[PDB]
RNA sequence: AUUUGUGGGUGGUGGUGCAU
């Protein structure tokens, strides 16, 4: 149980940060990152009723101030919260643009963002417009090719999905370093992907998407000299099983004359 | 009349937007002032107390030790290629030309 | 220890008729 003047403390600086859209924030808001118990202070003060100027001057002062584990779980609950019910409000599921530069500062802050934020959305499932949303940004701001390529490869790790096909998309558009291992990831997710004629598997039979394809076809175009020979032979085999009409051609072209590592 | 009527519709909303910015201001000077010593001193007294980490760990540890890049543009057409060309030499002849005369 | 000297991408968080 909090205390009065500490709730009555929250309150007021959650109204204000309510009520505040520009100018210059409050000392309540200006020391209560210096302290320790900063999730007990965004929990009194209930931060899912402020501004998107609010938030994102909220998400850069975390950013600048904070630590790397506090400032990831204080950016996953706070900007999941907020993009949800942002997402939820606008009817044609748009985006604001001080939520979007929110998420450049989260994106900034390296652990904040895949470890905190990138995992937990898409674990907890966001929709395809959000997926879409997440792949711009992605494509606008970059990250370290570090977290890049960790996020690619734990896409490709985990299973299907539509926010995983579209960060995988991002993550082959932006074209950030990929090893060996990474590689090595990029294929099992296609091996898994591809079907086996003695143990089946949904994800082996199942339909692709556009954005699937697309992305495929990025891959075979820019990571050919990075997957080797027996790689590119079953590059051309999933090419051959589960391809497409006209994104397909120049995916098996791409897997035939492409290098090999 | 309808003009002046928007004037000061226009200028009375103003007045109401500077109102509420005002007490917006004096609210938050007023947080600042005391709510601020308040939730501090709180939060001072208070107490507020990994498998994809680990994989991006291992991803990232993996793109730090080797690296394979090779981002070739799209190839565009030939005959768009010649087209540029031309279009390129063209360019320098006529700047040519136009150092020749002027 | 993120940023510096050099190359480098650059129009659609587009309006849009109408048929489905």
């Amino acid at each position: 149980a909090l205390p009065e003047k500490v709730i009555k403390a929250y309150t007021t600086v959650g109204s204000i940060l309510k009520t505040w859209t520009h100018g210059k924030l409050p000392k309540l808001f200006k020391v209560i990152p210096s302290l320790r118990n900063w999730q007990d202070v965004i929990y009194v003060t209930n931060p899912e009723e402020w501004s998107p100027h609010v938030v994102y001057e909220a998400t850069k002062l975390f950013v600048s101030n904070l630590t790397a584990k506090e400032s990831q779980k204080f950016i996953n609950l706070i900007l999941l919260e907020r993009f949800r019910d942002n997402i939820e409000t606008s009817e044609d599921h748009s985006l604001n643009y001080h939520i979007y530069r929110a998420v450049k500062k989260s994106l900034y802050k390296p652990s904040a963002f895949f470890k905190g934020f990138l995992f937990p959305l898409v674990e907890t499932g966001c929709n395809v417009r959000e997926a879409t949303i997440a792949g711009s940004v992605l494509a606008k701001v970059s990250v370290p090719a570090l977290h890049s390529s960790a996020a690619l490869s734990y896409l490709l790790r985990l299973p299907f999905s539509p926010p995983t096909t579209v960060f995988i998309k991002i993550l082959l558009d932006k074209k950030y370093a990929l090893p060996y291992q990474t590689v090595d990831d990029c294929v099992y997710y296609f091996m898994r992907f591809r079907i086996l004629d003695g143990s089946n598997g949904e994800d082996a039979t199942r339909v692709l998407p556009v954005i699937w394809h697309k992305a495929f076809l990025t891959f075979a175009q820019r990571y050919k000299n990075d997957i080797t020979q027996d790689q590119r032979d079953f590059l051309l085999e999933t090419v051959r099983q589960r391809g497409h009409k006209d994104i397909g051609p120049e995916i098996r072209r791409e897997l035939l004359a492409g290098a090999s590592r | 009349k309808k003009t002046k009527a928007e004037v000061m519709k226009e200028v009375i909303a103003k007045s109401k937007f500077y109102k509420q910015e005002r007490q917006k201001a004096q609210g938050i000077m007023e947080d600042q002032i005391d709510n601020l010593d308040d939730n501090f001193e709180d939060v001072m007294s208070e107490l507020m107390m990994t498998d994809l980490d680990k994989e991006y760990d291992i991803k990232v540890k993996e793109l730090q030790l080797d690296k394979r890049a090779a981002p070739s543009d799209r190839t565009k057409t030939e005959e768009e290629k010649n087209a540029e060309a031309e279009e390129k030499k063209r360019e320098l002849e006529q700047q040519r030309l136009d150092r020749m005369n002027g």
